[PDB]
């Protein structure tokens, strides 16, 4: 059992939190407290690797919160993400990112963006911008949907997949 | 008081 400490970041409403609970209980919540930040430890098999994932959910944007400091200065991987329904969020994600680089004191932090609510046919993120942006940051891209749980098993493994190679290069 | 914001009150 390897253990991978990850952290959910991104605007509120995005998704982090249906997002955390599709991979950890496998249901899809249509409501949820926005202002809940929570903790899971999962044991889940990522390319033949038996896996103990750590993850924070986070929320309270405005709010000091210790756990999340905790979480930010010790977090492995980082799923950054944004709805595709809300180019705020999107626009988010350089301070996000900026913000964990300078916690971390690094450049070399694993993070996934996720486009996640791809199962919407509102858009206002193209594919295009987005995939741009983390080819710019040298990151995956995933486009995923909480709802049909599209992609939410991949967001978080090629999150993993980031940390290994990050683990073996240090 | 790191930024950007991002998460509020992150120093
Ligand atoms: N259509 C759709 N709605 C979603 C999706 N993921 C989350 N939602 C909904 O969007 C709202 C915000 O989700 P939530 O997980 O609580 O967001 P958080 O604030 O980022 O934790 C909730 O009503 C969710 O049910 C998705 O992929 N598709
Ligand atoms: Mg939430």
């Amino acid at each position: 059992s390897t253990e991978y400490k990850l952290v959910v970041v991104g605007a509120d409403g995005v998704g982090k939190s249906a997002l955390t609970i599709q991979l950890i209980q496998n249901h899809f919540v249509d409501e949820y407290d926005p202002t809940i930040e929570d903790s899971y430890r999962k044991q889940v098999v990522i390319d033949g690797e038996t896996c103990l994932l750590d993850i924070l959910d986070t929320a309270g944007q405005e709010e000091y919160s210790a756990m999340r400091d905790q979480y930010m200065r010790t977090g492995e991987g980082f799923l950054c993400v944004f709805a595709i329904n809300n180019t705020k969020s999107f626009e988010d994600i350089h301070h996000y990112r900026e913000q964990i680089k300078r916690v971390k004191d690094s450049e070399d932090v694993p993070m996934v963006l996720v486009g996640n609510k791809c199962d919407l046919p509102s858009r206002t993120v193209d594919t295009k911008q987005a995939q741009d942006l983390a080819r710019s940051y040298g990151i995956p891209f995933i486009e995923t949907s909480a709802k049909t749980r599209q992609g939410v098993d991949d967001a978080f493994y090629t999150l993993v997949r980031e940390i290994r190679k990050h683990k073996e290069k240090m | 008081a790191i930024g950007g914001f991002g998460f509020w009150f992150v120093d």
